[PDB]
RNA sequence: GUCUCGAGCCCUAGACAGCCGGGAGGUGAGCUUAGAAGCAGCUACCCUCUAAGAAAAGCGUAACAGCUUACCGGCCGAGGU
């Protein structure tokens, strides 16, 4: 029952809507703890064995918004 | 080239000049093959199609002849089937078997009967909506199927709206 | 002989040791 | 239409074609919009599982659905382009 990626990631951002052009212009940003945690929710959503696989997945919905990493 | 064909234990093909007989427990065909160069025979319980020709028009016709042997050999054993849907839209369209050809009445509100007549050992068998066209011969089969769909042809109309007919739906 | 054809066979073996012919050229060696 | 000659590339580690099977998750990408979920538009076009499987090639729907596409596996077996 857990929502989808886009949602949880504008709720620990700050930030509702996006941009007309995805990394091209950042809207908000992330650290490396932040990204973490979003991982360890979504289980079954997700078909990754390892925790660092599941964290791969997730960025691929990041940097195509506009969300920088520190 | 020279084409081998392993006769099935079900069938017993023999051969006199350019005509080959084909028989089993679904019945026979006798069918004619000839071409420029192509000699047909029956090397016991193998069928050869050979010719010292081999140019283009040569390979086609023993790609042909093979086939054709082939379905022979099919049809004597498990049969040839076609099905067909009788479709009407407004006028109740009667389909029967009157003797060697098939009788469609009423059609399109028609008073003269549409007919045609069956080719060969080809049994029409009608089941209310659906008809199955069978036997040993595929030429004399798949005719008899396409006849009874060519019977309700319609030229004058717009066929998008006027769509009547018997239809072939399967297809062996 | 493509290299892919070719990686794929140590990739097999490497999996053996810890298409159906990859799996049987994998095999053999 | 057919005959002859030459060059490139592919192929028994199985080519070309056909048939069978798979064509999967993040999530309906983001934006736009009341909504648009491969397929209105703009922009991006990224990574998981894996033998493959596009941020979707052609239809399809009001939008979905659905049908095929690439792509992978099998059957077949000799030339294919
Ligand atoms: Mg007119």
């Amino acid at each position: 029952g857990v929502p989808p990626t886009a949602e949880l990631i504008k709720d620990e951002a700050g930030f509702e809507t996006g941009s007309g052009e995805p990394q091209e212009d950042f809207v908000a940003d992330l650290s490396v703890d932040q990204v973490k945690q979003i991982a360890e929710q979504k289980h079954p959503d997700l078909l990754s064995y390892d925790l660092t696989n599941a964290a791969k997945e997730v960025v691929g919905t990041c940097t195509s918004l506009g969300v920088t990493i520190e | 080239p020279r084409v081998e064909l392993e006769i099935p234990e079900d069938v017993d093909a023999e051969q006199d000049h350019l005509d080959i007989t084909v028989e089993g427990d679904n019945g026979s065909v006798t069918r004619r093959l000839w071409y420029p160069d192509i000699d047909v025979s029956v090397d016991g319980d193998t069928v050869v199609i050979e010719s010292d020709e081999d140019n283009a028009k040569t390979m086609s016709t023993i790609g042909t002849f093979q086939s054709h042997i082939e379905n022979m050999f099919h049809g004597v054993t498990e049969g040839w089937e076609y099905g067909m849907e009788v479709f009407y839209s407004h006028f109740p369209m009667q389909v029967n078997v009157e003797g060697d050809e098939v009788v469609i009445e009423n059609f399109l509100g028609e008073k003269a009967p549409r007919r045609t007549t069956i080719h060969g050992d080809t049994d029409v068998e009608i089941d209310g909506e659906e008809l199955t066209v069978s036997g040993p011969d595929i030429e004399a089969v798949g005719q008899t199927a396409a006849d009874i769909e060519q019977l309700t042809r319609i030229n004058d109309k717009d066929v998008r709206v006027f769509q009547d007919g018997v239809y072939i739906t399967r297809k062996p | 002989i493509p290299e892919w054809k070719q990686e794929e066979v140590d990739a097999i073996v490497e999996m053996i040791e810890s298409r159906n012919t990859l799996l049987e050229r994998a095999l053999d060696d």
